[PDB]
Parts: structure tokens; C-alpha cells; sequence
RNA sequence: GUGGGAGAGGGUGGUGGAAUUCCCGGAGUAGCGGUGAAAUGCGCAGAUACCGGGAGGAACGCCGAUGGCGAAGGCAGCCACCUGGUCCACCCGUGACGCUGAGGCGCGAAAGCGUGGGGAGCAAACCGGAUUAGAUACCCGGGUAGUCCACGCCCUAAACGAUGCGCGCUAGGUCUCUGGGUCUCCUGGGGGCCGAAGCUAACGCGUUAAGCGCGCCGCCUGGGGAGUACGGCCGCAAGGC
């Protein structure tokens, strides 16, 4: 067990319904592997710095889950299967390194 | 890797007495743990030569200690080998 | 000579490890989406190092740019 | 004939020639010129003068389509790169803004033996 | 042992953006390219310049350092997993268990070799254009092996600090990376510069010694012939010792 951060950027053109199905599959997978959502920050959509998948925006998802290391790579590989899932960035959580504080 | 508990387990399982952390036996045990864990790693990544340098060093560090033990208490020696299941 | 104000001084407390605060990270990139030098970021080697890491993360997410077009001239 | 009145002016400078391509607001070329498009044939094409003419030539060819103002995009570091700018400014066409956008890799292909060394 | 730390140390998988090339579409027209000057070359079967889409390979801009890591070779996008070394604090445990290391074994840049794959860019050879007294060259247009991946070989080098490893001892100053502390500064590990004593043929070295000492290994003994011949060992070969 280790604490990670599953970042996910989704298709900025999903209707309240579409957003939901994809967003659940995310929930579905997280379980099948051994994740445990401690918190989420559906920041929603923002203007990308460069066009990703031909769009100037992306719908952002965040999670401070905890799971079994030997699966992190496998799970991430899974989330990516979806076509509305255009980004999967998983990161080992870290102690905030302040500065100029 | 090797977690505190795992580590702590073997230590206890080998301390010559409560509190014994750095005895020849404890060391050889601990070393054997690493050597083995590492040995398995190499069976997989046969190309990780650098790590293999380390393996080589431990195997040697172990020989050194065991050699010492066997010259000081040939008994605890046979005992430790038996437990750890070393030698040939 | 790398004059003017340093990016660190011109700012408050922040988490150099937070690869999502575009508002603050965005400050360490030049006019072009390039990562600013210590001379300019006013950071310590150790800090500067951590920055580069998070910035690179922000870029891959799309939050920050990899490069921008030079304006004026 | 097509009337555009506003578009882009791409200046492709290099140490061997200057070459201006004027396009619509979508990048589609309307007209273009270069050191060779004018008299110059040898090394006189990389001359800043060549640039000037070549640039001016394009500006006129553009005026014809009603072109009145344009955004400049500069690529390359040849001589007369700054001359093509200067030229366009004094070309009737209103220069809305300059912008250098020379491509640079983040290190992809081994350069020709002629372009090798760093630090 | 316990608690902390920095790192391009290694291996595996995945992944991101820039650029080159090719292909598709648009728009567009007479050149582009290249040089000291040119020409070969490419372009009206429409190139160059410009915009949009796609495929593919290789390398990672800024950060970036005078920086860091590694025993050496060497190591640089980002993420995860597997894994080596190492520094510091606490003085907790063993109780000289240490140092060196012929032979052996392993690692070992590039080029090269085998089998299979890949192949964008670059490019021995080679095909051409120039230059020249000539030009089996430098400059220019092309281009095969190769450069990349897997597995197995090869074992070399200005494999360099041209400085074997370990330990103790002998002023300081200054910049720096990384850690601890009562945090001007003190203390430890690493990276530089200048310098006490001393050393050195000199240049220079100078707590990162080339100083003062002890331990162990390797090596030298004028130049050419020659890293050749012979023999042995190794390698598929090239060839290595
Ligand atoms: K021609
Ligand atoms: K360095
Ligand atoms: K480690
Ligand atoms: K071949
Ligand atoms: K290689
Ligand atoms: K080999
Ligand atoms: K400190
Ligand atoms: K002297
Ligand atoms: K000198
Ligand atoms: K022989
Ligand atoms: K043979
Ligand atoms: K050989
Ligand atoms: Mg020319
Ligand atoms: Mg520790
Ligand atoms: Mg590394
Ligand atoms: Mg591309
Ligand atoms: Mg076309
Ligand atoms: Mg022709
Ligand atoms: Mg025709
Ligand atoms: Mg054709
Ligand atoms: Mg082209
Ligand atoms: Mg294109
Ligand atoms: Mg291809
Ligand atoms: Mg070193
Ligand atoms: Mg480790
Ligand atoms: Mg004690
Ligand atoms: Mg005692
Ligand atoms: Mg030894
Ligand atoms: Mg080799
Ligand atoms: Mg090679
Ligand atoms: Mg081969
Ligand atoms: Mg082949
Ligand atoms: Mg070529
Ligand atoms: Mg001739
Ligand atoms: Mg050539
Ligand atoms: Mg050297
Ligand atoms: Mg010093
Ligand atoms: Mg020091
Ligand atoms: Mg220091
Ligand atoms: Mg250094
Ligand atoms: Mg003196
Ligand atoms: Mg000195
Ligand atoms: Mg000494
Ligand atoms: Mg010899
Ligand atoms: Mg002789
Ligand atoms: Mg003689
Ligand atoms: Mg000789
Ligand atoms: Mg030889």
C-alpha cells in the first residue's frame, strides 16, 4: 500500500450523461485494482496550454488514492483504454516542499 | 523492498538475546535476506549488472562474517548455517 | 546581468512540488514557454531542481506550455 | 482577385536566400517572392538587398488582392531577415505585428556534419 | 540497528512534446538549393515558401551549472515498478570480524562480428558536382554497411587526474553540492580555486598531495627493429592477451 495521485484529463465535450459514464468506469477500475479514494478534486475543465487531442481544453480529474504498488502501472494502463480518456498521469504522493515561506 | 516488520521480524528471529541488533548472526541473517531478495531480482533483470556488483559485495561481506564466526564458535556457526540454510 | 525582480521574491509561500498551480508555476516560464534560470527564478539549486520536475509535469498535463511564440521584434 | 485585406506575411530567412510568402488569415498563400523571383541568381539572393526587393515584390503582389494589413512571422536567421521586416513596414501594408517563430528541435535529428558541435 | 537525506547509479514497462523525412488535402507559382564563386541535384507529373491531417524512426530544448551519481566504462524529457551504492544524526548491538589482493570470475566507450528486426535524420565505402599542377582530400549533391532494438560475440582506447587501493599525521583562505546544529556561524560527506610546511628537474603538487609515514598489488630498466616473429591461450572473423 502506497499513496498516489491519479490525474485524468477527459474529453471537454461530454454531456452531463457522457461525463458520468466515463467518470464511473474510472471508479469501476480503481476498485478492480485495489485503489481507495481518499479524496477527489473534479476541477472540471480548463484551457490547455496546447491543444491535446485537437481540443483547446480538457476536463480534469484528481484523486489522492492509495493502492498496491505492483498494480499502479497496470491500473494506469487500463484507464487509458477509453477514447474519452486522453491523459492518465499517476504520481507517488509527496510531502509538499514549501519555499519562499 | 523490505519493510520494517520484515526486517524487524528476522532480527528478532535471530537476535542472540533481546535487544541484540548487531550480532554476527543478526547480520548474516539480514544479509541473507538482501542477497536473496536481490538474487531473485537479477533472475528477472539479468542486465542490471550494476545491482549485481552489490550482490557480489554482500555475498562477500557474508563470507567474511561466517568465516569469523566459524573460527570463534564452530557451533553457533553450524547452527546459523543450518537455520539460514547456507553453504553447499 | 539578470536584473529586475526575482520570481521567488515577487511571490509568497508556495509548494514547489504542486504540479497543478498553473497560476504560480506559469510565473517561472519565460515569455517563451522556457524554464527560467536561477539568475531569474531567484531559487536555490535544490528548489530550482524540484521546480523543473513539477513544471515538466504540468506541461505533460497540458496545464503549462512546452514553448510559445516570441512576440514583438 | 479574391479580396483579403488582411493576412499573414511569412519571412523565411536563411544564409542563402530570403523568401516571403503572403497568405490569408488561415495561412493559405496568396502570393510569394524571393531572391530568385527577382533578378538575383547566385549568392546575391541572401543579400539583405535581395530580401528587401523580394519582400517589396510580395507586398505589391498582395496589394492587388486588396491586402491592407498583415501579421509578420519570422523564421530563420539569415542576413536580410531584418531587412524584409523593415521593407514590409514601409510597404503600404500595415504591419499589425512581428513574431519570430523559427523552428528548433528539443534534439531530434543528428545534424549534417556541417552543423555539428555544441556547449 | 534506528531515524532521516541528495542523486542523469542500474534494469523493465509505459508515456509526452518540439524538429527532420515521407504520404494525403488545401492554398499557391517558378524557382528552390547550394557556394569563395559555382555546378551536380530537385521543380509546370507543380517543387521551395504556407496551413491542416497522418505514418514512422531516432534524440530529448529551456531547467543545465564552474552542478549531481557511479568502481570504471559511463549516466539527462516524464511516470510507475524492481534494484545497487552512499552521506548524516543517535551512540543502541557484535567485539578486530581489518587492509591489500598473484591466479580466477565479472563489468568494460566506439568501431566491428553472428542471427532476427527496424531504418526518420546522419553517414565509412561508393556514384556524382566542384577545386587543383594533380585532388583517389578538404567544399557541394546523393548514398550502402552502420548508427537504433533483441539475443549472443568481440575486450580495445589519449579505458586520462596520462596520478593503484587503505589508514594515520601536517596552516589557512575562498566559491560550491548535500546533511546535522544552540543556524553571523559551527560540524560531517563530496566538488573546485589559491595557497603554510614540505615536495619537485622544472612545470607544478599542496587535508581531493605529487608532503610526512606504514601495508599490499601492478609496472619500469636507452632508441630503432616491435607491440613485430615464434609458441601458448582466447575469438566465427577482424583480431585480442
Ligand atoms: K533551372
Ligand atoms: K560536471
Ligand atoms: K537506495
Ligand atoms: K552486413
Ligand atoms: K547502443
Ligand atoms: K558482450
Ligand atoms: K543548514
Ligand atoms: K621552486
Ligand atoms: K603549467
Ligand atoms: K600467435
Ligand atoms: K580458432
Ligand atoms: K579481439
Ligand atoms: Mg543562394
Ligand atoms: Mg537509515
Ligand atoms: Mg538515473
Ligand atoms: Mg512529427
Ligand atoms: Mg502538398
Ligand atoms: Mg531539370
Ligand atoms: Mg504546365
Ligand atoms: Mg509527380
Ligand atoms: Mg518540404
Ligand atoms: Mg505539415
Ligand atoms: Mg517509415
Ligand atoms: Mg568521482
Ligand atoms: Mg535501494
Ligand atoms: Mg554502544
Ligand atoms: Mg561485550
Ligand atoms: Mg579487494
Ligand atoms: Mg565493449
Ligand atoms: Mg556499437
Ligand atoms: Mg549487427
Ligand atoms: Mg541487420
Ligand atoms: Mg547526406
Ligand atoms: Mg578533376
Ligand atoms: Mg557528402
Ligand atoms: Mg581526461
Ligand atoms: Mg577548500
Ligand atoms: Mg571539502
Ligand atoms: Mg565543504
Ligand atoms: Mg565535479
Ligand atoms: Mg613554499
Ligand atoms: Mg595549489
Ligand atoms: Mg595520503
Ligand atoms: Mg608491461
Ligand atoms: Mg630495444
Ligand atoms: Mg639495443
Ligand atoms: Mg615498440
Ligand atoms: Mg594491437
Amino acid at each position: 500500500m502506497r499513496r498516489y495521485e491519479v490525474n485524468i484529463v477527459l474529453n471537454p465535450n461530454l454531456d452531463q450523461s457522457q461525463l458520468a459514464l466515463e467518470k464511473e468506469i474510472i471508479q469501476r477500475a480503481l476498485e478492480n485494482y485495489g485503489a481507495r479514494v481518499e479524496k477527489v478534486e473534479e476541477l472540471g475543465l480548463r484551457r490547455l496550454a496546447y491543444p491535446i487531442a485537437k481540443d483547446p481544453q480538457g476536463y480534469f480529474l484528481w484523486y489522492q488514492v492509495e493502492m498496491p504498488e505492483d498494480r499502479v502501472n497496470d491500473l494506469a494502463r487500463e484507464l487509458r483504454i477509453r477514447d474519452n480518456v486522453r491523459r492518465v498521469m499517476v504520481v507517488k504522493s509527496q510531502e509538499p516542499f514549501l519555499a519562499n515561506a | 523492498p523490505i519493510t520494517k516488520e520484515e526486517k524487524q521480524k528476522v532480527i528478532q528471529e535471530f537476535a542472540r538475546f533481546p535487544g541484540d541488533t548487531g550480532s554476527t548472526e543478526v547480520q548474516v541473517a539480514l544479509l541473507t535476506l538482501r542477497i536473496n531478495r536481490l538474487s531473485e531480482h537479477l533472475k528477472v533483470h539479468k542486465k542490471d549488472h550494476h545491482s549485481h556488483r552489490g550482490l557480489l559485495m554482500m555475498v562477500g561481506q557474508r563470507r567474511r562474517l561466517l568465516r569469523y564466526l566459524q573460527r570463534e564458535d564452530p557451533e553457533r556457526y553450524r547452527a546459523l548455517i543450518e537455520k539460514l540454510g547456507i553453504r553447499g | 546581468p539578470s536584473r529586475k525582480a526575482k520570481v521567488k521574491a515577487t511571490l509568497g509561500e508556495f509548494d514547489l512540488r504542486d504540479y497543478r498551480n498553473v497560476e504560480v508555476l506559469k510565473r517561472f516560464l519565460s515569455e517563451t514557454g522556457k524554464i527560467l534560470p536561477r539568475r531569474r527564478t531567484g531559487l536555490s539549486a535544490k528548489e530550482q531542481r524540484i521546480l523543473a520536475k513539477t513544471i515538466k509535469r504540468a506541461r505533460i498535463l497540458g496545464l503549462l506550455p512546452f514553448t510559445e511564440k516570441l512576440v514583438r521584434k | 482577385k479574391r479580396q483579403v485585406a488582411s493576412g499573414r506575411a511569412y519571412i523565411h530567412a536563411s544564409y542563402n536566400n530570403t523568401i516571403v510568402t503572403i497568405t490569408d488569415p488561415d495561412g493559405n498563400p496568396i502570393t510569394w517572392s524571393s531572391g530568385g523571383v527577382i533578378g538575383y541568381k547566385g549568392s546575391r539572393k541572401g543579400t539583405p538587398y535581395a530580401a528587401q526587393l523580394a519582400a517589396l515584390d510580395a507586398a505589391k503582389k498582395a496589394m492587388a488582392y486588396g491586402m491592407q494589413s498583415v501579421d509578420v512571422i519570422v523564421r530563420g536567421t539569415g542576413a536580410g531577415r531584418e531587412q524584409a521586416i523593415r521593407a514590409l513596414q514601409a510597404s503600404g501594408l500595415q504591419v499589425k505585428s512581428i513574431v519570430d517563430d523559427t523552428p528548433v528541435p528539443h534534439n531530434g535529428c543528428r545534424p549534417k556534419k556541417k552543423f555539428r558541435k555544441a556547449s
